[PDB]
């Protein structure tokens, strides 16, 4: 190198190229993987991450952990990106994708160090991934009966398997039943915004309940609210998008009068406008009034005089869920409050839950929405419960779309590894080494399960390999019995798309990482 | 045992993965459990002297010099200025017990501290903490059933 | 705490970047003095960090005065120093050749050819170039003084002393001839020790001459001694002629009245005894590397003997060789053979405002001094460097009587021979062989460029001429930019100079082509 | 070709093997390199592909022009020869249609 | 809780850190292995430059902070000291062994099992090398020595000139042969004085049939050449006599002072006369000589060399038959110098080498010695030439001492890998995996050789392994054990017929040292670094 | 110093800016040119304002004589021009040994 008085790129540009930078990229991917390594399996462990502000986020979800980690390595961000992709498309397996991608990179690192051309490795990964996806689609178990009881049991088992890695795994049967019921009460699109998640401090996990209806917190009651009855036995709900309070008619409105009679007439006109709105609402026969916009104290007292219930400033999504559960329509005007646009629920009640007041709309027979009310001893407790339930809900939705399942516990991956090794043993040999490396890399998840559980991974892996070779498809890791077992017969079920997407994303990330050979970092501008 | 990891690569090239990785700390494995158990034990031992009719008050002073003589465990832990995350978990546990019930905000902390203290010696003998948690859950179910059994009704 | 495998200051650079940097540094070092080659070279001014000014077009001095950081440049400078020390000429030529070979090597290095193949091709080409250079050489009769003067002229037409060519050639030839020595069956020249160059600013350059003896910047100790002796008998010494302390601790203890006077009289008598021992040989001049006491001066003066003191050991050895004397460190062991007879005149004369001592009529002297008169100190320094080049060329010719055509003829002939030889390889290594063969054309190209004529037309014409049969002596007239036959122009250079230049350039390229990793910043750990 | 992760001055990841994108996302400072970059971008705008060809051909032409200037040719002679050869290549190209 | 003023690393963290340090050291020197390897060029941040290929030199110059990297550095130094060759190979092998053992540990294999497997693998590899891969040099002649020297000098700056350098090295080594008691011919390398001087090309390097001194005559009046030299080796300065500390001169009568002062030099005069009266022509002393004694030698027309190094003087005395004399004192209490104390040589000259002069003692009698004058282009090239020359001399010494050699070019490593992979199935259950990983790690040398040549490493090593497997399976295909790598063409080749050889001691010592270092590093699972 | 380093290889001439050391404002402004001398780990040279006794045109001869006046420069040693080098390393000699 020479000074070159006029340098080519901007001063401070950093460049790395060749085999060393690719090995460094592989090492960085390994470092990213080992951050979520111990979170996998029923013996997984949560991780605590504190941001700059001092707030702590306790989580077992791989995608959340990777997002909270401030990764700046250009090659390492690919693992976080594929974890986010797996979370978005599927919702489960956010740790398996990272483990698989990093294990692929580690397995092909020795061949990279020997000067092998990366295009060959990329081609080998593409071939192996295509074969593995086809094998998964072929051997996945599906039932051509569409039995409702069988479908419910399948969904419950899938939810239990999804939930048996988090802190709510003790009540996994309870939460799986709740999640399956909530998802089956969704109508046709399985919108996530139609499932409410309410987190209330205090109480045990078993105290958490699912409301076949809608529920939301009490919202800034005005004076006179305590005089309204708090229970109805067949109320008609008037969902409104209306500001029910004395106020100026319009922002640009201006009143010009030159007589005290007109002054009194104007005052009475304002009062009569408000009273006309209130009387139009009351005459509709409704007993519960909900408004997205605030409801004033005058309206609150007016409704209290009529033994009616009112609640303004209701959150918009809560109003939408109430509309879906009760079957009314949100009205921006009160001029036509017909029976068509009035909601109906069997029972409305305001009860106290852990030092807070919640409004309950139960007894809805045609509800297409739900509301989870979660209890726990700490804010992170409710947050992690919500994350686990979100994973379960995504799994159940995907299973609703297609009830094709594969056994868990690493059985599917051991079968895939055996199949890929058998295939690789019948090709010239430059691709054979790489496909065999891919098949061996597929063994990472059962080994990680055994390592987290405190087993001896080598003996269990040998037993699994022998069992798969000699005949047997769904033999995985039995955590409780310190041994291996038929995981299909043990109801450790998993939707096929989870493993399909995991393999696809891991292969794409590995190919992208291997392809790059030069890293250039232009200097930061305006560090400040 | 701290400061995360530092490699600088085997080729001598810079190895930066996490932003400000030099100024971040990391506890891994059993050491983290031991530290958390010790902090929770300290909090529980501080609370345990304010239990019962012969309990003694805690004189709590905020950042403005306001003085609050109190025995309520939830109030003491809410006004306490802590930095350890496990201490914040203890404070939130007291707050949750107060919100759900309103009484017993001190017994929960002492019970949790005792549970973690026993878990310490259980871990020292080579038991996976998930096994300890499962055993604690089973024992808690048994104790709750027994409490339901020996409960008595009042008018 | 930043724990690292290597120290923080250690920096490692590797890859093709290292090879490119080394080759670029060598190219730039060559470009430093590319313009200082040929009879039309332009001189350069160097500002010495100690405050002096060096004005020269010699390659070695220019490259020595430059401080560089890139270690490839240090390697090139060491190459220049080695070439200067080994033969005394061809410094710019070897630097330019090394740069050109490294350029044509970088050519192949940009492709997928391993450097070891280039090294092997370069070594094969070096063997072939040595063979061809020996083949196209011609013998020289060293007895013919005209041919020797012509060779020295060809060696000094490229320097500032070229305007006084006959004078410089005669000075160098006479100095080299009379410093030549042979004893115990061993022949030696020893330009470094004897054949001193003494420069005195002032006067005119045409007054410069080589003396048949030695001149020193010394004066008589006492004014009463003779400053002009016809046929001196010179005696040389190392030991001081004064009373000196003994080696061991020798404290005296005086308890009598007359012991102090006796001690002082004994000192005087010892000095007188030494002077009498010297006088017994009846010399005329006594030269001492150390001090001569005033009483010793008196006792020598009473015998009509000129005494000079405090002379450097090198000057005393030169005087011994010139006048045929032997230095004696103990006067009591002085022998007749040690007395130096053979000097034909000794004369102390004043030049400017400072006395000088001449012993300048020796018959058959084996040492000499070269007296340089010039405009100033820098001009005389450049003249001395040119004289050094001339003497080195003369000694190279005397040691090896082989000559090779100059002015680009040798390079073009060797390039054509290697190009023809490369036609029968049919290997992957023939391309570097041919490239390093035609890389020798940089010398005729540089001569043409410095002359000012068109490079491409003249070089193509020269190559076409050399493609013929008996045209190995066709070179470039560096003054007019025309092709001439150097058996007519008369430019010739010693075969040793060309061989050393080619070998050094090729091995510089070989050494710098073996490097692909640079680490720096570590402590010396000494 | 091998993809390159280029991180611009705003820490936006740019992994690609498209020459125009790489050169756009590089902080090129040397004015001659700037002219080459502008030529490549003009090729991208006019046609849509061939930017890497443009840059490689320009680099090779400049290397060989440096060699020619070293061996003795003047700048004007090299420029005239390059223009003549470009015209000849443009004439030849239609006959190469497959 | 510990309250230790320092930093602690435990578990997989410290293991991975140690492996990373070892891998960094290995990767530093991995590019300087094999004939297609290329030199490095260090700068000592004061301007000093060192161009070299020797792994030991590179690792010695570098400043290293990590303890495991240090361990590999002194491993390189020890391999250089005990053998003199295979330094880079042993460093690379140790680092690869550590890396693979750490992978096995990460697979939840206990480190003690890995250590036991490594010990068994090293023992079995040494046994297999000694029983199947050795080639005796008795039936080869001088060709085996020449080929071993050429193989040693490949990858060095003198590789292409091997045809000449190997002959020079073999002649120099055979010149210094001596058979000691019990009749074991020992070859004392480091008795060959290597002299460097820039100037003429490499091929002008001279092998002196005698001894070369880096010193000149003390006075310009002495002759510069003596035909029939009678060397007198002395170990004391020849100056004016000075009394010891316990002796003090006190004068009470002035008449004695002149006699005292005269004797102060007449003592040395008498010593010089006694030495010269025996016919001595060359006088070499470790101490200094003042001007008076220098003139005394000048008048006699004899050599006189001062400040001669002690080792050079000892070598000259042993070669020429002279006896070192630290003092002139017989067993009768007198001061005498017997004529039998004089060495002899056929000529002593002061030749000129690149504007400088040195003394050559040509063809000493009663013993034959040697010295090499290396001519290069500059100081750096001469230093690298000297290092490569020392490597070749050590290789020739090892070959001539123990008459067993093994084929080079990675043939031994491939054969060992195949044999150990086939053999690991017959020992234990987890040390089986350890031995398999040892066998796999042994393949790093051919892989690095192939990579340095920019060839297809995977295919070439696969072909080598197939050849060696066929050799080890078919009893009648046992001539394939010598199939090594030909880096010039990138194809497997019979290295025994080609002429690529190495001393067996190189491979054996490298394996043993690498295994010991891997075991030593693998023991660590916890590091405490106290604050300074 | 450059000229003197060749004369005395034993001495360890070195230079350093006052900014990095942490010199005081007055020392930086009007006490910069100073010849700090250390031997045995303790100060031996107490020289500041070297221009006061040397001026600005002092040569290496002037500085050498001035330092030798106070007896601080190590005495010179006789030196000769080696070819380049002789030694390579020092270890077990294993010199020639003629044995029966
Ligand atoms: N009861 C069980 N027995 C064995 N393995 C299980 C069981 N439940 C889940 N697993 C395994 O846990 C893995 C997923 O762990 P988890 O942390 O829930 O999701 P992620 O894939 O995001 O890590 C699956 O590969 C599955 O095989
Ligand atoms: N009158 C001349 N015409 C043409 N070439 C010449 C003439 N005189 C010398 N040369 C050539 O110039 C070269 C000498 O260049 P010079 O400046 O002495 O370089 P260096 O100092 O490195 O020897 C020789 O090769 C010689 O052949
Ligand atoms: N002619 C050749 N052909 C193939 N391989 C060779 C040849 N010569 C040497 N080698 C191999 O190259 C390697 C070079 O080793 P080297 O780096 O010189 O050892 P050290 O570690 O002492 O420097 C040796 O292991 C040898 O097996
Ligand atoms: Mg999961
Ligand atoms: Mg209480
Ligand atoms: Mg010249
Ligand atoms: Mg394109
Ligand atoms: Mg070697």
């Amino acid at each position: 190198m020479m000074p070159t008085p006029v340098i080519l790129l901007k001063e401070g540009t950093d460049s790395s190229q060749g085999i060393p930078q690719l090995v460094s990229n592989i090492s960085a991917c390994q470092v990213i993987a080992e951050a979520v390594r111990t979170t996998l399996g029923p013996r997984g462990m949560d991780k605590l991450i504190v941001d700059g502000r001092g707030k702590a986020t306790i989580s077992n979800d791989g995608a959340t952990i990777l997002k909270l980690l401030d990764v700046v390595h250009p090659a390492a961000k690919t693992l976080v990106d594929i974890a986010k992709s797996q979370d978005a498309e599927v919702g489960d397996g956010t740790t398996s994708v990272t483990l698989l991608a990093a294990e692929f990179l580690k397995q092909v690192k020795p061949y990279v160090e020997e000067g092998l051309h990366p295009q060959i490795i990329i081609r080998a990964f593409r071939t192996a991934t295509q074969l593995a996806v086809n094998k998964i689609k072929e051997i996945a178990v599906t039932v051509k009966k569409a039995d409702k009881v069988e479908q419910r049991k399948l969904l419950e088992k899938c939810a239990m398997t999804a939930l048996s890695s988090k802190l709510i795994s003790q009540q996994k049967a309870f939460f799986a039943k709740m999640v399956v019921d909530a998802v089956m009460m969704l109508d046709d699109l399985l919108q996530l915004k139609m499932i409410g998640i309410k987190k209330v401090q205090g109480g045990a996990l078993e105290d958490s309940q699912l409301v076949a209806g809608v529920a939301f917190k009490k919202t800034f009651s005005y004076a006179g609210f305590e005089m309204q009855p708090k229970k109805y036995h067949n109320p008609k709900i008037a969902l409104l998008n209306v500001e029910l309070e004395l106020k100026a008619e319009k922002d640009n409105a201006e009143i010009r009068v030159h007589t005290v009679e007109d002054y009194q007439a104007i005052v009475d006109a304002e009062w009569n406008i408000l009273y006309d709105k209130l009387e139009k609402i009351h005459h509709s026969g409704a007993k519960v009034v909900l408004s997205k916009l605030p409801i004033g104290d005058v309206a609150t007292q007016y409704f209290a005089d009529r033994d009616m219930f009112c609640a303004g400033r209701v959150p918009e999504e809560d109003l939408k869920r109430t509309m879906m559960a009760c079957g009314g329509s949100i009205q921006t005007s009160v001029n036509a409050l017909s029976a068509d646009v009035l909601g109906r629920c069997q029972v409305f009640e305001e009860t106290q839950i852990g030092g807070e007041r919640y409004n309950f709309f139960t007894g809805c027979p045609k509800a297409k929405t739900c509301t989870f009310i979660l209890r726990g001893g700490a804010e992170q407790f409710m947050e992690e419960t919500e994350r686990s339930l979100h994973d379960a809900i995504m799994i159940v939705r995907r299973a609703i779309k297609n009830d094709s399942v594969v056994a868990g516990g690493g059985a599917i991956e051991m079968e895939l590894s055996k199949y890929l090794r058998d295939y690789s043993r019948t090709i010239p040999g430059k691709q054979q080494l790489l496909i065999g490396a891919y098949a061996k890399a597929l063994e990472i998840i059962p080994r990680q399960l055994c390592d987290n559980a405190g087993f001896d991974a080598t003996n269990i892996l040998n037993k699994l390999r022998a069992r798969h070779a000699q005949g047997g498809t769904w033999y995985g890791v039995d955590i409780n019995n310190e041994d291996i077992a038929d995981n299909f017969e043990a109801f450790v079920w998993e939707p096929a798309m989870v493993r399909i997407n995991a393999l696809t994303a891991a292969s794409e990330a590995a190919c992208l990482i291997v392809s790059v050979d030069e890293t250039i970092k232009n200097p930061r501008s305006t560090v400040d | 045992a701290s400061m995360g990891t530092l490699a600088f690569d085997e080729y001598g090239r810079p190895f930066l993965i996490i932003k400000d990785q030099d100024r971040k700390s990391r506890l891994m494995g059993l050491e983290a459990l031991k530290s958390h158990i010790m902090a929770a034990k300290a909090v529980a031992n501080t609370m345990r002297t304010s239990l019962g009719p012969n309990g003694l008050d805690k004189m709590m002073v905020d950042k403005d010099g306001d003085v609050t003589v109190t025995n309520d465990g939830a109030t003491i832990l809410s006004m306490m200025d802590v930095d350890h995350q496990i201490a914040k978990l203890m404070v939130e546990l007291s707050k949750s017990q107060d919100d759900e019930i309103g009484d017993g905000t001190t017994g929960v902390v002492v019970l949790a501290g005792a549970l973690l203290e026993e878990a310490e010696q259980l871990l020292d003998r080579g038991i996976h903490p998930i096994r300890i948690a499962d055993g604690y859950e089973q024992a808690a179910r048994v104790a709750i059933e027994h409490l339901d059994k020996i409960s008595d009704s009042v008018l | 705490r930043p724990v690292l495998v290597l120290s923080q200051n250690t920096k490692r650079e590797s890859g093709r970047k290292v090879q490119s940097g080394n080759i670029n540094a060598a190219k730039t070092i060559a470009d430093i003095i590319r313009t200082c080659l040929g009879p039309k070279s332009m001189m350069k001014m160097l500002l010495d960090p100690m405050g002096g000014i060096v004005m020269t077009n010699d390659g070695n001095a220019i490259l020595r005065e430059i401080q560089v950081q890139h270690p490839a440049a240090k390697s090139m400078i060491e190459i220049s120093r080695t070439q200067d020390e080994e033969v005394g000429d061809g410094t710019t030529s070897v630097i330019i050749l090394a740069g050109e070979m490294l350029s044509v090597a970088e050519h192949f290095l940009e492709q997928q050819m391993h450097p070891t193949v280039v090294i092997s091709a370069y070594r094969k080409a070096l063997d072939d170039m040595i063979s061809t250079l020996k083949k196209i050489s011609i013998p020289v009769d060293i007895s013919d003084s005209d041919m020797m003067l012509n060779i020295i002229n060809s060696s000094i037409t490229t320097k500032a002393i070229s305007r006084w060519s006959s004078l410089a050639c005669n000075i160098a030839l006479d100095a080299v001839k009379m410093v030549q020595f042979e004893e115990n069956g061993r022949k030696e020249i020893d330009i470094k020790k004897y054949a001193r160059v003494e420069k005195i600013p002032g006067g005119i350059i045409e007054d410069s001459c080589v003396l048949r003896g030695v001149m020193i910047n010394k004066d008589v100790t006492h004014p009463r001694m003779r400053r002009y002796i016809k046929n001196p008998r010179i005696v040389l010494l190392d030991s001081s002629l004064e009373y000196k302390k003994g080696e061991s601790q020798t404290d005296i203890e005086i308890t009598r009245e007359e012991d102090f006077t006796r001690i002082l009289q004994m000192e005087e008598e010892y000095i007188q005894q030494l002077c009498e021992d010297i006088i017994q040989l009846k010399p005329d001049v006594v030269i001492t590397e150390k001090g001569i006491s005033d009483l010793a001066q008196h006792y020598l003066m009473r015998a009509n003997i000129t005494a000079i003191r405090r002379v450097r050991k090198t000057d005393n050895n030169r005087i011994a060789r010139a006048c045929g004397a032997r230095i004696v460190s103990r006067p009591e062991e002085l022998r007749e053979d040690d007395v130096g007879t053979g000097a034909g005149l000794l004369e102390i004369k004043k030049i400017g405002d400072e006395y000088f001592t001449f012993i300048t009529d020796c018959k058959d002297p084996k040492a000499c001094t070269i007296l340089l008169r010039g405009a100033s100190k820098e001009i005389l320094s450049e003249v001395e460097r040119n004289l050094q080049d001339a003497m080195q060329v003369c000694r190279n010719v005397l040691l090896d009587p082989q000559l090779v055509p100059g002015g680009g003829a040798s390079e073009m002939a060797v390039a054509h021979a290697l190009t023809e030889k490369s036609k029968a390889m049919t290997g992957v290594e023939q391309w570097p062989y041919r490239a390093v063969a035609q890389a020798l054309e940089v010398i005729p190209r540089t001569l043409i460029q410095n002359c000012g004529a068109s490079t491409i037309r003249l070089l193509t014409s020269l190559r076409a001429k050399h493609t013929q049969e008996n045209c190995e002596t066709w070179g470039v007239n560096g003054e007019t930019g025309t092709l001439v036959d150097m058996k007519e122009l008369g430019i010739w250079e010693p075969l040793a100079v060309k061989l050393q230049t080619y070998k050094t350039a090729v091995e510089t390229a070989v050494l710098l082509l073996r490097i692909d990793d640079i680490v720096s910043g570590h402590k010396k750990k000494g | 070709g091998m993809n390159k992760m280029v991180i611009n001055h705003l820490e936006k990841l740019f992994v690609t093997n498209d020459a125009a994108t790489i050169l756009r996302e590089l902080e090129v400072q040397h004015p001659a390199a700037k002219m080459i970059v502008m030529a490549s971008h003009m090729q991208e705008q006019e046609v849509g592909d061939g930017t890497n060809f443009v840059l490689v051909f320009a680099g090779a032409l400049l290397e060989l022009a440096e060699e020619l200037l070293r061996i003795g040719l003047s700048v004007s002679e090299v420029i005239e020869g390059y223009e003549i050869a470009c015209r000849k290549a443009h004439e030849i190209l239609p006959n190469l249609v497959c | 809780p510990l309250s230790v003023f320092g930093d602690r690393s435990t578990g997989e963290t410290i293991r991975s850190q140690n492996v990373m340090a070892a891998a960094s050291i290995a990767n530093i020197v991995k590019s300087s292995l094999g004939p297609v390897g290329l030199d490095k060029m260090l700068v000592d941040d004061i301007g000093d430059v060192t161009i070299t290929n020797d792994g030991a030199t590179i690792l010695k110059l570098l400043e290293v902070e990590h303890p495991a990297a240090k361990v590999l550095c002194e491993l390189a130094d020890l391999q250089d000291k005990e053998v003199g060759d295979g330094t880079t190979s042993v460093v690379i092998i140790a680092a690869e062994l550590l890396k693979n053992a750490d992978e096995l540990v990460k697979q939840k294999i206990h480190p003690t099992s890995v250590i036991s497997g490594y010990r068994l693998a090293c023992k079995e590899a040494v046994r297999y090398i000694n029983e199947n891969l050795i080639v005796n040099t008795d039936e080869l002649g001088r060709d085996c020595l020449i080929n071993a020297a050429k193989t040693s000098m490949s990858s060095k700056i003198i590789g292409i000139n091997g045809d000449f350098f190997a002959n020079m090295v073999v002649d120099a080594v055979l010149a210094i042969k001596y058979t000691d008691i019990r009749g074991q011919p020992r070859y004392p390398v480091n008795s060959v004085n290597i002299l460097k001087a820039h100037g003429r090309s490499q091929m002008e390097s001279m092998l002196i049939s005698g001894y070369a001194l880096n010193c000149v005559v003390g006075s310009q009046g002495m002759p510069k050449r003596i035909v029939n030299a009678k060397i007198a080796c002395l170990d004391f300065s020849l100056q004016k006599t000075k009394m010891k500390l316990g002796v003090q001169v006190v004068i009470t009568d002035p008449e004695k002072l002149d006699q005292i002062r005269q004797r102060e030099s007449d003592i040395t005069k008498e010593r010089i006369q006694k030495i010269l009266a025996t016919g001595a022509n060359v006088i070499l002393t470790t101490g200094g000589i003042d001007d008076m004694c220098l003139k005394y030698f000048v008048e006699a027309g004899a050599m006189a060399v001062r400040r001669v190094l002690k080792r050079d003087l000892k070598r000259i005395a042993k070669a020429s038959g002279a006896t070192i004399l630290s003092t002139l004192a017989n067993l009768e209490g007198e001061e005498t110098f017997e004529a039998a104390m004089l060495g002899q040589a056929e000529e002593v000259v002061q030749e000129r080498i690149c504007d400088d002069e040195l003394i050559l003692i040509k063809n000493t009698k009663a013993r034959t010695s040697a010295s090499i004058i290396l001519r290069g282009a500059n100081d750096f090239m001469c230093d690298e030439m000297e290092r490569s020359l020392h490597d070749a001399l050590c290789v020739v010494k090892r070959v001539l001492e123990s008459k067993s050699v093994v084929p080079g070019g990675g043939a031994v490593e491939a054969a060992l890998s195949i044999y150990l992979e086939n053999y690991a199935t017959s020992m234990g259950s987890r040390e089986q995996l350890a031995i398999a990983e040892f066998a796999r790690s042994l393949l790093v040398i051919p892989n690095t050789l192939a990579v340095n040549a920019a060839q297809d490493s995977t295919d070439l090593v696969a072909k080598l392994r197939a050849f060696h497997n066929e050799a080890q399976v078919n009893p009648e295909r046992k001539n394939l054990k010598w199939i090594g790598l030909d880096l010039s063409n990138g194809k497997p080749r019979d290295n025994k017929q080609a002429g690529v050889f190495e001393p067996t001691i190189v491979k054996v010592k490298s394996l043993k040292f690498a295994t010991e270092a891997a075991i030593t590093i693998l023991r660590i699972d916890d590091l405490i670094k106290l604050h300074p | 110093m450059i000229c003197l380093a060749a004369e005395y290889p034993a001495v360890k001439f070195c230079k350093v800016k006052s900014s990095v050391i942490g010199a005081s404002s007055q020392f930086t402004r009007n006490a910069l040119p100073a010849l700090l001398i250390y031997k045995g780990g303790e100060l031996i040279g107490n020289f500041v304002r070297v221009t006061d006794q040397l001026g600005d045109d002092f040569f290496a001869v002037d500085l050498e004589a001035f330092l030798q006046e106070f007896g601080l420069l190590p005495e010179k040693e006789v030196l000769v021009l080696t070819s380049v080098r002789n030694s390579a390393t020092c270890h077990s000699e294993d010199s020639d040994l003629e044995i029966d």
